[PDB]
């Protein structure tokens, strides 16, 4: 649908670090975000461009626990289109899912993933994470930081996935107010 | 080693 194509479009990159390929969200201005997992390092190949990360900050809860989530500034020649205000104020569930995914591998692409239902707790691969929410859907690998929509919302980030089921990270606008 | 933030 239309708002989907057009986060694509405007935020949606693909991206590749030392851990492989992942689709990356530009939030606003030169601020973009990436599953904790995929690593960037002094530098990241976007869109085959080898770009200086200046900022990398990790995302944790309240108690010090791992949400999967870094975010990061950019050496850019530009700004992310602003879509804060398409996060939601408070983590939340959604009933018709889209999830965008775009690496080199897995390019423009658009998964219906069903209901998204609140989770908290995750073992992602052997790291405990909160704050995740779940969809029943045969997730598979090369999907993470693939951008979970609904009804104009960006309410998370994929992260993993068991075999039936998919996991993301919850979005706040909270996360990327001004610097 | 990481630079961590509480959110």
């Amino acid at each position: 649908l239309d708002f989907a194509l057009s986060l694509l479009r405007r935020n949606i990159r693909q991206v590749q670090t030392d851990q492989g390929h992942f689709t990356m969200l530009g939030v606003r201005d030169r601020l973009a975000v990436l599953p904790r997992h995929s690593q960037p390092g002094k530098t990241i190949w976007i869109e085959h461009k080898l770009v200086n990360v200046l900022d990398a900050v990790e995302l944790v809860d309240e108690q010090g626990v791992n949400l999967e989530l870094t975010l990061i500034t950019l050496d850019t020649n530009e700004k992310f289109r602003d879509i804060t205000k398409f996060i939601p104020e408070n983590i939340s569930t959604a009933s018709d899912a889209t999830l965008v995914i775009n690496t080199e591998h897995m390019p423009s692409m658009f998964v219906p993933v069903g209901d998204v239902v609140q989770y908290g707790f995750l073992n992602l691969s052997g790291k405990p994470t909160h704050r995740t929410m779940m969809y029943n859907f045969p997730t598979k690998a090369g999907q993470a930081g693939g951008v979970v929509t609904s009804v104009g919302k960006v309410i998370g980030i994929h992260i993993g996935g068991n075999g039936r089921q998919g996991f993301c990270a919850g979005l706040k606008r909270s996360y990327f107010a001004s610097e | 080693k990481p630079v961590l933030r509480t959110a």
